[PDB]
RNA sequence: CUCGAUGUCGGCUCGUCGCAUCCUGGGGCUGGAGCAGGUCCCAAGGGUUGGGCUGUUCGCCCAUUAAAGCGGCACGCGAGCUGGGUUUAGAACGUCGUGAGACAGUUCGGUCUCUAUCCGCCGCGCGCGUCAGAAACUUGAGGAAACCUGUCCCUAGUACGAGAGGACCGGGACGGACGAACCUCUGGUGCACCAGUUGUCCCGCCAGGGGCACCGCUGGAUAGCCACGUUCGGUCAGGAUAACCGCUGAAAGCAUCUAAGCGGGAAACCUUCUCCAAGAUCAGGUUUCUCACCCACUUGGUGGGAUAAGGCCCCCCGCAGAACACGGGUUCAAUAGGUCAGACCUGGAAGCUCAGUAAUGGGUGUAGGGAACUGGUGCUAACCGGCCGAAAACUU
RNA sequence: AAAUUCCUUGUCGGGUAAGUUCCGACCUGCACGAAUGGCGUAACGACUUCUCAACUGUCUCAACCAUAGACUCGGCGAAA
RNA sequence: CAGGUGGUCAGGUAGAGCAUACCAAGGCGUACGAGAUAACUAUGGUUAAGGAACUCGGCAAAAUGCCCCCGUAACUUCGGG
């Protein structure tokens, strides 16, 4: 689970390689950010000469979480790194495709463009 | 903290009287034709002779 | 026996194969994408059993695109269509948590 | 057996294995031990689980008693006398009898003895 | 108007419903009861009904309590509690000696389940009331779990009544409202109730039909 | 008022109160089309975030939110914590002084004592009272706790409007913060559990084990306890009202919510929901059980003795627990321990045998070892027993 | 703009999502200055101060385990 | 009375060692005890996800750690670093 000051790997080709959570949107004094949650972030590392720079304030949906996530069927799911995709203000990604697998909880949070670009959707 | 004032006689005799001994109860034992009194928790060892009646 | 084995007895599923930690297993999961009812295959390595009858779970583990992913299903779950055993394994532990910190070709469980 | 709910005997839990090993050695050697009463409720499931290894009498059960008793002169009398004597008794091999509490600390005392 | 039964918490297990979700249930042996007494407004001032439950040997029940079942024609049970009804068409559906079993609840109904919670002993302030405690470092001399302040200063020179302090937690009468009855099992006398239910495994539990719904 | 001592700024923890109201709730007026507002009136039930900089309060700033309210209580709270700032001794810089030194100038370093007698407060008992002695179930006089809110969809791109934009009123779905119960799942812990392993000493030695090294370290780990986990809650409807809106209607032939009278009216108030409660001294109610002796005196609503129904101590224990209390059990017994068999954890024991020069590997074998959870079994201990404990009458 | 700068969080550049502290500068030096030394400097510091990597119960937000006390029983038995 | 007191002798196995671990010779269990899963305090251990968001301040804790071989920057008073 992701709160403020967590650093996340970035799972798309926007040039950003590592962001840093600031808020967890979705209410007042919200503490944790599961799969399918918008995050205000700050880009702490970036490839030289890209679309984004170091020091930008962007938004991002979380697609991978190390902490286990209960699903309604009784199953669980657990990734091995924390990953986010930078989004536009219409729930569309800034880049053009997604590296690594993404979770199925993006499907009820109406993020349909990120699932269709993903290699594998679990 | 320290005591502010000395207690009266009626206040220090009320607490001190509640420091007392709870007496146990005694039952009857016949050993070797002799009668004694032990508590019931020691009734088996009296019949096994493991109680020195002094 | 337990006190609650007369409740779990109708909810048990027969015809589930006998696997162990260290095996490699295909798991066929029913997935509802809208109103479609397709069937998705999860091929991975069984690392865990936490028993108990109706409450027993297992944990499989694969490596999708350079990212390790685990799924923890219940046994006797009707969202699993059928489990099919692929390859046995030769391990000494029973929980296999050392696979979490080994990447790539160093996670090769022996064959027999 | 059932682990000790509470602070262990003699302080540390390393000391509880030593006290229960030296009381079972002395119980099997003599047949009657006068000790304190909480050290005798603890002894009773620990010595009845060393006669059950002695009643089976195999080599593997002898190698298991020697994990706890460091005295070979009492492992012998456990497999040659105490073992075959209880062969027709399904458990319950010891008896705790409460004695007068001792002077000096009012520590309550009991005797633990084998049944016959 | 308000149905009720007496049972025993047998434990928790899980079960799978019709849309393949997981439902954590709690097995409550809502056993065979017997009525044994009816409270009427012209005799008692209110309206209710007793309920006897649980097998007991007839020598463990003393002579005053044995006589209360003899005027009802019932063999003595262990527990006995009342079901408070309201005084509108009060107690026509109950008779002395009537058997009540577990199938008076239907599937999909909601129940309010009450019992005696588990004893937590003499519990401090960070467990009984959720205090935060002071810090664990930066110089905090021996106050890692202590409350701190409990009042003001010379106005008021007293601690207010109702201040939250340490003491014994648990052993309380707790009602949890609006629990879904998943499956009634008439062969075993077993309700399967979704979710947590107060008490230890084996304790007395009263099950009543809900009003908030 | 305190100098034979009333310890200062901010933070921490825990609060409680007012309303001069930041959000939510109800309304009047509008230079109010709609959407959003401006201002005033009523309203204190709950809510009111995490960071950067500074010793800081103040203040600016970042990112959010339905909102990031203003104040009292020794500018609440150091016998609850902190000691960064300030107000000791060290040292230096600038300025002032011939100098010792000084500076509401700056800078670095600089002991935070106390076993709770009384009142208060959270808990828990013993005693007597409740007109006999006891047991079971209760009514509720009066109190306690709780009270928050968003986004999206439908009604409808309809009402309104030249456009841009965009509803009130009803209905539904999914959340955030908070709280309580709970251990089926996830996850944490695990000091009599299983396994691997290093050094060393002992068991005569090989083999197999053990003591100590933070539980030696490492990998797991059922019960219990738990949150990071599961589940549920704040609801519906009535009564009386605030601002405000009226009906009928005089004094005052009209008019006017008002002087007689009757309605509408909000998260505030009282009920309804959960909980404590007859020490509620007016000490309550419905029931059942015992429903009986004996002796002496000054013949007293008097003292002693022995019982009944019933209870306590002792004993075997508990998921009940600081002591005490509460709950189960006491041979007509499954209470605890053993024992037997499952469940579960661990992961293939020793012995023999085969393969290898050896380290080691395979077979006998889902092996062996093992605790809490379930069920059978009368083997050990629940015993050959003590202490309490029942009634004047009378008036209508 | 300093161990010296009252006005003061001076202004400008760099660093962080946000920098009263920090680094580089300006000179408008309240009140720097050449042995009460001026400005530098490799090495060295349980010094003062600022940032970063790694790391973690310091923290969000706490939970469990053992021990010595606290609590019970027996003995002795103080003090402000 | 947990404090202070100069000099001599000083074995084994592992080890660079008079460190440290376990032992020999030889000493000792050091003088209130028995219990008991309360809160709280002390002294140690472990902790999911996050990793200085704590705080005046990374205080405390955690981490790094040994031998052999490669490799090693600005700067320097040519030693160094
Ligand atoms: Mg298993
Ligand atoms: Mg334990
Ligand atoms: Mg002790
Ligand atoms: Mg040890
Ligand atoms: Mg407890
Ligand atoms: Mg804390
Ligand atoms: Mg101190
Ligand atoms: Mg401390
Ligand atoms: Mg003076
Ligand atoms: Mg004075
Ligand atoms: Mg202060
Ligand atoms: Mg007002
Ligand atoms: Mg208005
Ligand atoms: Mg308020
Ligand atoms: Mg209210
Ligand atoms: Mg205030
Ligand atoms: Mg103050
Ligand atoms: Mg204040
Ligand atoms: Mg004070
Ligand atoms: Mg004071
Ligand atoms: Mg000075
Ligand atoms: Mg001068
Ligand atoms: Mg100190
Ligand atoms: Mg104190
Ligand atoms: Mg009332
Ligand atoms: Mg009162
Ligand atoms: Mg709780
Ligand atoms: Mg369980
Ligand atoms: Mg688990
Ligand atoms: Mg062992
Ligand atoms: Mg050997
Ligand atoms: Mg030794
Ligand atoms: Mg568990
Ligand atoms: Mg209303
Ligand atoms: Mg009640
Ligand atoms: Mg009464
Ligand atoms: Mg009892
Ligand atoms: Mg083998
Ligand atoms: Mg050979
Ligand atoms: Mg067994
Ligand atoms: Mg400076
Ligand atoms: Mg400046
Ligand atoms: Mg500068
Ligand atoms: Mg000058
Ligand atoms: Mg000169
Ligand atoms: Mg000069
Ligand atoms: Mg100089
Ligand atoms: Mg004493
Ligand atoms: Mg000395
Ligand atoms: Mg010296
Ligand atoms: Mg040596
Ligand atoms: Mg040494
Ligand atoms: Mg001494
Ligand atoms: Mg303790
Ligand atoms: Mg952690
Ligand atoms: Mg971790
Ligand atoms: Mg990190
Ligand atoms: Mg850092
Ligand atoms: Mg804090
Ligand atoms: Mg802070
Ligand atoms: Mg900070
Ligand atoms: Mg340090
Ligand atoms: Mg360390
Ligand atoms: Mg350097």
């Amino acid at each position: 689970v992701i709160q403020q000051e967590s650093r996340l790997k970035v799972a798309d080709n926007t040039g950003a390689k590592e962001i840093l959570c600031i808020r967890v949107l979705g209410g007042s004094s919200r503490r944790y950010a599961g799969i399918g949650d918008v995050i205000v972030a700050t880009v702490k590392d970036a490839i030289p000469g890209g679309n984004v720079k170091r020091g930008d304030v962007v938004k991002a949906v979380v697609v991978r979480t190390v902490k286990e996530r209960r699903r309604p069927d009784g199953s669980y799911i657990k990734f091995d790194e924390n990953a986010a995709v930078i989004i536009k203000p219409d729930n569309d990604p800034r880049g053009t495709r997604i590296f690594g697998p993404v979770g199925r909880e993006l499907r009820e949070k109406r993020f349909m463009k990120i699932i269709s670009l993903a290699p594998e959707v679990l | 903290a320290v005591p502010k004032r000395r207690k009266s006689r009626s206040n220090t005799r009320s607490r001190r009287s509640q420091w007392k001994a709870a007496k146990t109860e005694l039952v009857g034992v016949t050993v070797a034709g002799h009668a004694h009194k032990v508590p019931r928790r020691l009734l088996k060892a009296a019949r096994l002779g493991l109680i020195d009646f002094d | 026996m337990n006190r609650l084995d007369f409740v779990d007895k109708p909810s048990l599923r027969d015809d589930i194969p006998a696997f162990n930690p260290g095996d490699t297993i295909n798991v066929h999961v029913k997935v509802i994408e809208g109103a479609k009812e397709r069937l998705q295959v999860f091929k991975g390595v069984v690392i865990r059993r936490q028993g108990g009858g109706i409450r027993e779970t297992f944990t499989v583990r694969k490596e999708s695109y350079g990212v390790g992913v685990e799924r923890t299903f219940p046994v006797h779950s009707p969202n699993i269509d059928h489990i099919e055993v692929v390859t046995r394994g030769d391990v000494r532990r029973a929980k296999l948590y050392y696979l979490r910190e080994l990447r790539g070709k160093k996670a090769k469980i022996k064959e027999k | 057996p059932k682990p000790t709910k509470g602070p262990r005997l003699g302080g540390s839990s390393s000391h509880q294995k030593a006290i229960l090993a030296n009381l079972a050695t002395s119980l099997f050697e003599h047949g009657r031990i006068t000790t304190t009463e909480p050290k005798a409720r603890a002894l009773r499931p620990y010595a009845e689980k060393l006669i059950t290894h002695a009643k089976k009498g195999a080599l593997h059960n002898r190698r298991e008693v020697l994990k706890k008793l460091r005295d070979k002169d009492v492992v012998h009398t456990l497999f040659a006398e105490i073992g075959p004597f209880f062969a027709d008794r399904d458990g319950g091999y010891t008896r705790i009898i409460k004695i007068e509490a001792r002077k000096g600390d009012n520590a309550p005392m009991a005797v633990i003895e084998l049944v016959r | 108007a308000r149905k009720g039964i007496l049972g025993t918490k047998l434990g928790m297990t899980q079960v799978f419903d019709e849309s393949n979700r997981v439902v954590p249930v709690t097995v409550v042996k809502a056993g065979p009861n017997v009525v044994t007494r009816i409270r009427t407004p012209e005799r008692d001032g209110y309206s209710a009904v007793q309920l006897a439950y649980g097998e007991i040997s007839p020598r463990k029940v003393n002579k005053p309590l044995t006589g209360q079942y003899t005027a009802a024609g019932v063999n003595p049970r262990r527990y006995l509690a009342e079901l408070r009804l309201d005084d509108s068409d009060a107690a026509t559906e109950y008779q002395v000696g009537q058997e009540l079993t577990a199938e008076i609840f239907a599937d999909g109904s909601y129940v309010d389940v009450t019992g005696t919670s588990k004893g937590k002993g003499f519990a401090g302030t960070m467990k009984r009331h959720g205090f935060r405690g002071q810090g664990a470092s930066h110089g905090a001399q021996a106050v890692h779990r202590r409350p701190g302040s409990i009042g003001g200063c010379a106005t008021p020179a007293r601690v207010f009544k109702g201040t939250r302090m340490a003491g014994r937690m648990g052993n309380d009468r707790v009602t949890v409202l609006n629990l879904l009855v998943h499956k009634v099992d008439a062969e075993n006398g077993v309700l399967l109730i979704k979710g947590a239910v107060p008490g230890r495994t084996g304790g007395l539990v009263m099950v009543r039909s809900a009003i908030k719904r």
